[PDB]
């Protein structure tokens, strides 16, 4: 178990670990976030008092080094930072806990629902989606475009993800646009699978961490991420069987996630529609369209 | 975006566009079988691309074959469009290419923009306005030489004859597109307008009647009165 120490919390903030939040006051004595489960990615995120606006927050893994987070009063934000000192780090963070100043990640022995969300999500891959070479860890908000977003402006501040287009010929094969617009096996299993992603884990990645982005930081290009990478799957009529059954677990876990008062703004009821009922895949998603059914049927 | 009638007079500007109609492509007849079931019969349809500035037609014939072992023959159909009329684009020198293709309904537009993804520059839009374009299998030689065909095939016509020496592209279009409301509101009574009198003939090269200009005047006032009456006898008016 890792932890992330805070230097202090001077400003009013809701705090964000994974799928868990807690408020602490302004000037509380808060240290930081203990027990941290090893494996597996994680989020830690962050909510002013005074100002609502901008959800921010920093993507990392706590096997890639020692993190802290110190509240910058110039920039007026909690940013990460990674000490290099490790005796030095394990004296603070040994001195805090023993005086009990920290929230333990407060994991339930039979839940399974951060793995089932990361289950594919990598660091390495994320610091190819955020660029910022420098830090180990990466940080998002909500006001991040994506690098097609910047195609339809400050390109060192954007999520790369990969651009998915139906109507771009690289998804259309030259003598096959009937074809190819209709059924897009070809663009997923060759261009985006063999070509781009190089396997279905990578892709399930992506994906994974487009939705946890359009989630936790209401970032729009993340959840246009997120329905387009569903959509190339459900309207293509030939893909491999496991990534089929992957797909619903993937899906299933989101959809229970997500909170039902947000539901109206992260999802989008053409994709849904389509893809449970009209696509290729519209019986092939059991689990996904028994949980969207019984807790958004509004949607549908 | 969409074509209406606060954007009319865009239609006779100096930028080359076609209206791109796929109403007759896909036609059949629908019959009974020896067993009582129900079954079509295709029959040769063709492509409606219109230049509305100089009166050109490209008419692509559409002979029943290319249907033959098909599936979903409506959806096929619209894609067989676009790839026809992108084949036409690509055969036209440059400075002959549309800057826009206006498709007289919504189901063309991807189709359309799918087969001309090589040609970015070329804007494709929709329109509000009702074109009476579906009514061009009225129109005798045009009908005849779609159904004399026994192969694909592509004509050239100039739909407006030579009335562009004596007045303008907004006036030819008003005219056509008077006519083939006519045609299709009533086509009998339509033709019977236009072909009343025998001293009026039509020309081996042409597709209408050689009306003077008086004489035209009089015959878009019958064709206003029978669009008009019609509407009556249809709402009872
Ligand atoms: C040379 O400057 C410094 O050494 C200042 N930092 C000391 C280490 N601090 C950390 N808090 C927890 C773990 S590491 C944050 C402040």
């Amino acid at each position: 178990m890792n932890t992330v120490p805070f230097t202090s919390a001077p400003i009013e903030v809701t705090i964000g670990i994974d799928q868990y939040s807690f408020n602490v006051k302004e000037n509380q004595p808060f240290h930081g976030i203990k027990d941290i489960p090893i494996g597996h990615v994680h989020v830690i995120h962050f909510q002013h008092a005074d100002n609502s606006s901008m959800r921010y927050g920093y993507w990392f893994d706590c096997r890639m080094g020692n993190f802290y987070i110190q509240y910058d009063p110039k920039d007026g934000l909690y940013k990460m930072m990674e000490e290099r000192d490790g005796a030095k780090f394990e004296n603070i963070v040994h001195n805090f806990k023993e005086r009990q100043m920290m929230v333990s990640y407060p994991k339930i022995d039979e839940d399974d629902t951060w793995y089932n969300l990361t289950e594919f999500v990598q660091m390495d891959k994320i610091r190819k989606i955020v660029r910022k070479d420098e830090n180990q860890f990466s940080y998002v908000d909500s006001s991040m475009t994506t690098v097609q977003e910047n195609e339809l402006s400050d390109p060192a501040h954007s999520l790369n993800y990969t651009v998915i287009n139906f109507k771009s010929r690289e998804a259309i094969r030259p003598g096959h646009e009937m074809e190819d617009f209709l059924d897009k096996s070809y663009y997923l299993n060759t261009v985006m699978l063999q070509g781009i992603f190089k396997n279905s884990s990578n892709y399930f990645g992506e994906l994974q961490f487009a939705f946890l982005n359009a989630m936790f930081f209401g970032n729009y290009g993340s959840s246009l991420q997120w329905h387009a990478m569903i959509e190339l799957i459900c309207s293509s009529a030939t893909v491999p069987k496991h990534m089929l059954d992957k797909l619903d677990e993937i899906l299933y876990y989101q959809i229970k996630t997500l909170p039902e008062q947000y539901s109206d703004i992260l999802l989008n009821e053409r994709v849904w529609n389509i893809c449970l009922y009209s696509s290729f895949q519209k019986n092939s998603l059991h689990n996904t369209e028994k949980i969207m059914e019984n807790k958004y049927p509004e949607l549908l | 975006g969409a074509m209406n009638s606060s954007n009319y007079a865009e239609l006779f500007n100096n930028d080359i566009k076609l209206f791109v109609d796929d109403t007759n492509v896909y036609r059949v007849t629908v019959h009974k079988t020896f067993e009582g079931n129900v079954a079509t019969k295709a029959i040769n349809g063709c492509i409606f691309t219109l230049n509305p500035k100089t009166g050109h037609l490209f008419l692509k014939i559409i002979h029943t074959s290319v249907w033959a072992g098909q599936k979903r023959l409506s959806q096929l159909a619209k894609w067989k469009t676009a790839e026809e009329v992108s084949a036409l684009v690509r055969s036209l020198p440059k400075e002959e290419q549309p800057k826009q293709i206006i498709v007289t309904r919504k189901a063309m537009l991807d189709p359309l923009e799918v087969h001309m993804l090589d040609f970015p520059n070329i804007a494709i839009r929709p329109t509000e306005l009702r074109l009476p374009f579906s009514a061009a299998m009225s129109i005798d030689k045009l009908s005849d030489v779609v159904m004399k065909a026994t192969e694909p095939q592509m004509v050239l016509f100039n739909i407006y004859d030579d009335w562009l020496d004596r007045i303008s592209s907004y006036t030819a279009f008003s005219r056509l597109t008077l006519l083939l409301r006519a045609l299709k509101t009533n086509e009998e009574s339509a033709k019977m307008i236009l072909l009343s009198d025998p001293t009026i003939t039509i020309k081996s090269y042409h597709l209408w009647p050689s009306f003077t200009d008086e004489q035209w005047i009089t015959i878009e006032s019958q064709m206003r009165d029978l669009i008009l009456t019609e509407y009556g006898r249809k709402y009872n008016v």
